[PDB]
């Protein structure tokens, strides 16, 4: 899960890393009052949404009057911010971070992820701050410096110094940089992060390092042992259906298309989406039923997939699982009636009672085709949305 | 076959829990030589007609098992796996889903240093049709045969199992490397085993978005795999930077798309198939 | 450095491990007041000295009246406690630990050291608590259970459970034991301990684990990063000369003998002691001059070695070092006069100006023999104390 | 000779500090191929006529040095050593005294896994008389020769150097394994190197109280060392449970006394000498 910039900065502060003085504000009044608490302006005001590119979308402004802070807060609170990193629906702005302006001398990049190829937490730094790290990696790889945290020793100061020197830092900036590396590495390990990105890590004109932005991603598989992070989850930043799906043991990711997919298995879910795409269809979503395809779960699955108005048909692809094919068929039937599924449903069943489950579907009289295998299933759902 | 065979003696950690029980029952019915289980606190009892031990070392001393399958909730896996490595278990199959990446980061380093093989986590398991079944896969779709299967996905594996059984090729061994970002074993590890296994005449490699194990496997196959390989990568239509079910099914930093993996495999001379329904057809072609 | 039992128990408490309710008392009044703060007696009163075997020496009593607590405190405060683990001079009792009585059902042993053979922190547990762990290891090794902390993973719960089950613990005692293992392992690593010993780790009649005693040893090389431990040092528990020597960069350990030894080098110091012993002498001390054999340091060295009345001669054995032999000779001469060294001194010098330094000694007229090599040096100091 | 020779290129970490400077000057005068040094913050300067680098990797890339000697205060050693291992240095000689045991516990595991050899810490160093000197020993007492010396003590080593030089045997290489409880290399490691070194005809093994490296070396020598070995153990008169200078010179749990070590070495057929003054005589006997 992602954290807001302000939450990332609170965490940094907690680890003694530096960030501008700032206040997360939920009302324009709090935002304007932040000004004098911060001090002399100008002040940076920032919409807090998980997505990046807020600057390009107008969600980050440097203003110089309480009146402007308030106007910006009034403009954004409760509104959705669309950036190149959110879908066209953007993300709700429920907090405006108001922080002190920072005198920027230079912008650096410092970040860390779990590198799967080397199977290590890898920190990377670059003098190319303020730019998407991907762009810099593509074009000036030689400008990206990396160190892998050694699982046996924990992060070491020489690694922080290595990056610091490769960035051409010198004097106290080397120690400051090393300290930031050590703290961020420590946060990464202790809070089970999957991602840290300080872009930009700024060298201020006064000669100090400061985290001007912060993007933190937590490993969701570790939240059971990260109670603090657990509470920081902001569900408003995600499609609410994902959380609904999850509390029902379904993994749902909405897509652009119109052919809903309900499959047991992440791999099969993606494969099913791909095969639907291959046969001319446009998958509307990924939905891995994971959990036992019970009547209740399948019903929820439909409710969730169907909450998307664009869905014109639903392809159910179930291979195996803990529920016999005929029970799944009964459940699909119950879901269809009970949810008032008014779209055509194509079903591909494999396992015990595949053909009997198929019969039950065929005999229900509901608009549900039992397909004969994958390809057929794909072709049929594709055909089922023809004209819709 | 690789990894397991009719002689593999297996203990189950988390033996008395729901999944451990249910799937050990399945392994037992399949004829897998389950010889015991481990559930701290229930040592000395018997379950599914087998001895339950408090620790893996007790289990190993008592049964001589070289393989352990794990059905322990994610919070305790690192502990379970490290225990098994410490008890001398040489093959660990970790079914468990949800293990923190950082835990696996450390476990992987341990496994490699101790020379212990782990399949998983978040895997349906391993099955050598007709000889040994460890995991949650349905055993009545398999057919003792010649195709080795490695996959980051359980369900896609099943599709490929269905196809290789329907075409009569059958399977030598099916290995789910699991859907996590840092598995205990990767494609390259399993590929090398299939290349060296006389019973395996062809390999089906099934991958998906995220990471670069497939791309690396591609380079490996080109230079070290002589047997024909049929590849399938799921997630061509997956958005970037979004987890698609599996913790490992996420395209980070725009890298690791399905297309890049197909491309990489094509360039290494692997027979790829755009539709998961055509794996059997592609094998017929190369066999 | 060693910690007092009460300090060990405070640390355990800090790590959520359990110890009897107790108060460290510096006056009989504090000791008696501890009684009602603890509750209903009887109460265990314990002299706090670093050495073990306090029980056998009368330093641990279970009393049942405030009057007895006070009498025991009055009896021991400011007095020295001699145990089989201290020299005949004992250790000063400046604190009496007054704690709640514990209903003992069973005594176990749990301890940890850095095992040099396996190069791991090794925890060991035994059902044989209340007995010197060495005795149990000698006679019933099969009753000592061990686990090595893996540097890569940190202590793991299965290791705590392994020991717990080998101790035949069951039910909640297994979890309690595992928790104690995890906490003590964590303390070991975080505080840079060299040693932990809970003897006895008690299973109370109420069915709980409790640390009835605690012996903690800190790695002195790590005190620079253990500020809390640093402050807990109780110098009264050691021969004050060791600390004096150390602040002068000398390593001094008093022995029984009468031939003082001043050598540069730990190995040479021990070898010199051994060669003096081999040639019929009895070394009075170990003193590794380490630091530059300057006049000041050598002078201190003599003051320290000579503060022991039993010393009848001093053998100085200097091989190498950062100071030329002739300067060392001048310093030995200055020390001898200035310290008023009134005992014979035998000197063995090797290095630059060995023979000239020897000449300077011979020409000083002070009672200092320059020896010709090691064996000779030994024989001569031995002979020098003949009759004294 | 072992470990180092006239071709060994060495960098010094802590190069610009007092001891690093002073002893690099000595190494330089001896003809040791010091090619550079590392002091974070002083990269790009020159010291003792050699380049100073900010990091060991810079030093290694610039000079090709395979060995590093460390004169870095104890609090920063773990960091220094791990840096050197990371920079590809294959031989680390750590002079530093006072390194926390727990730091060395971890460093040792690292060294062994990375295949990096470390001599030390708390060691006078290593010297192959006539070819290479790394450390703080006085080089004018040595004589290129045939006796290999391994010791947990610098001063005792010198005594043995004096004797083997006086008897004309000379030294192949003198290795101080250092006085810490967990050294980077132990007797067995160095012994094997001497056994395999043609230039070494006899070995002087000098130990002291504490631990069991000597006892283990004894068993090793009996079965794998054919060259004559003369042993000397200091601390026969040391009290138990008291540090005698060296952090490793302490008898813990009544184990590791000098007598036990002499006994163990005697039983393995090693020529031991009760007086440190008789090492030269004992070598004459076995040569
Ligand atoms: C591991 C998983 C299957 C466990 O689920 P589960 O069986 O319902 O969990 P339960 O609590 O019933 O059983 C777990 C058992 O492990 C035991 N356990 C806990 N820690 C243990 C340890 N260190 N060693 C051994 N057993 C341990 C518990 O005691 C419990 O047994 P008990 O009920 O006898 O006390 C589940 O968390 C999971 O990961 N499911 C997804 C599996 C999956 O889909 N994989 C990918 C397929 S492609
Ligand atoms: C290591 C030891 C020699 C250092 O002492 P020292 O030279 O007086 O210490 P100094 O502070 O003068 O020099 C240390 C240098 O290391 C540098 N340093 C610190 N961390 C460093 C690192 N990670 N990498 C490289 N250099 C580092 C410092 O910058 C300092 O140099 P500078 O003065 O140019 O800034 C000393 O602490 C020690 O262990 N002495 C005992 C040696 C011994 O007796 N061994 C056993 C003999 S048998």
């Amino acid at each position: 899960m992602n954290l807001h910039e302000y939450q990332a900065k609170q965490l940094f502060a907690r680890y003694g890393l530096p960030a501008p003085v700032g206040y997360a504000c939920t009302t324009p009044r709090e935002a304007e009052e932040a000004a004098s608490k911060i001090g002399a302006g100008p002040w940076v005001v920032k919409c807090q949404v998980h997505a990046g590119g807020r600057g390009k979308a107008g969600g980050v402004k440097v203003v110089n009057s309480k009146e402007d802070i308030r106007a910006f807060a009034e403009n954004w609170l409760g509104k959705r911010l669309v950036t190149y990193q959110t879908d066209a629906n953007g993300q709700p702005v429920n907090q405006i971070l108001v922080e002190a302006a920072t005198d920027i001398a230079k912008e650096l990049y410092l970040g860390a992820v779990v590198d799967r190829s080397s199977r290590r937490v890898v920190f990377m730094a670059s003098t190319e701050g303020g730019v998407e790290i991907e762009k810099v990696a593509e074009e000036t790889p030689h400008l990206i410096h990396k160190v892998a945290l050694d699982p046996l020793t924990g992060p070491m100061p020489y690694q922080g110094r290595e990056l610091a020197f490769k960035l051409g830092l010198e004097g106290k900036l080397v120690q400051q940089f090393t300290k930031i590396f050590m703290g961020l590495a420590t946060i990464f390990l202790e809070r089970d992060l999957a991602l840290i990105e300080i872009n930009p890590l700024v060298i201020t004109k006064q000669g100090d390092l400061i985290c001007l932005d912060g993007k933190l991603g937590a490993d969701g598989n570790a939240l059971f042992r990260q109670p603090d992070l657990r509470e920081m989850r902001d569900q408003s930043q995600e499609d609410p259906r994902e959380a609904q799906a999850a509390q029902w043991e379904l993994n749902y990711v909405a897509l652009d298309g119109n052919i809903g997919c309900m499959v047991n298995g992440a791999g099969l879910a993606m494969g099913t989406m791909d095969i639907v795409k291959l046969h001319g269809g446009e998958p509307a979503n990924f939905l891995d039923v994971g959990g036992g395809a019970t009547k209740e779960r399948v019903t929820e699955a439909f409710k969730i997939i169907l909450s998307d108005d664009k869905v014109k048909a639903v392809l159910v692809n179930i291979f195996g699982g803990i529920v016999r094919c005929d029970l799944i068929a009964d459940g699909i039937i119950g879901a269809v009636a009970e949810v008032g599924v008014n779209v055509p449903v194509v079903v591909r069943l494999e396992g015990n009672n595949a053909e009997l489950g198929a019969k039950k579907l065929a005999d229900s009289g509901l608009n549900i085709i039992a397909a004969k295998g994958l390809t057929d299933a794909a072709q049929q759902v594709v055909a089922a949305v023809e004209g819709k | 076959s690789i990894l397991i065979d009719k002689n593999t003696k297996v203990i189950c950690q988390g033996f008395t829990g729901s999944q451990g029980t249910f799937h050990s029952e399945q392994a037992i019915a399949y004829g897998t030589k389950m010889v015991g289980g481990v559930t701290p606190g229930k040592g000395g009892t018997t379950h599914l007609g087998l001895p339950v031990f408090n620790t893996v070392r007790e289990a190993v001393a008592a049964t001589g098992a070289t393989a352990s399958v794990i059905y322990v909730p994610a919070p305790f896996c690192k502990d379970s796996i490290l225990e098994a490595i410490d008890a001398g278990i040489k093959l660990i199959i970790t079914i468990t889903e949800g293990i923190p990446t950082l835990d696996m980061l450390t476990v992987k380093v341990k496994l490699d240093e101790a020379g212990v093989r782990m399949i998983g986590p978040n895997t349906p398991g391993v099955i050598t049709p007709g000889e040994c079944k460890i995991g949650i896969q349905p055993g009545h779709i398999h057919k003792p045969g010649k195709v080795g299967i490695v996959s980051r996905s359980g369900t896609l594996t099943y599709e490929a199992v269905k196809q290789t059984t329907d075409y009569g090729f059958g399977q030598s061994t099916c290995v789910g490397i699991g859907g996590d970002p840092i598995p205990g074993s990767n494609f390259i590890d399993i590929l090398e085993m299939f290349e060296k296994d006389p019973q395996t005449e062809a390999i089906v490699m099934i991958g998906e978005i995220g990471g670069s194990a497939e791309e690396e496997a591609a380079a490996y196959i080109k230079e070290h795999v002589t047997k024909p390989v049929v590849g399938y990568i799921a997630g061509v239509t997956a958005p970037k930077g979004k987890r698609m079910g599996h913790a490992g099914a996420i395209i980070a930093g725009g890298k690791g798309t399905a297309d890049e993996k197909f491309a990489a495999l094509e360039a290494a001379g692997v027979k790829t198939v755009r539709s998961l329904a055509d794996i059997g057809e592609a094998l017929k072609t190369v066999l």
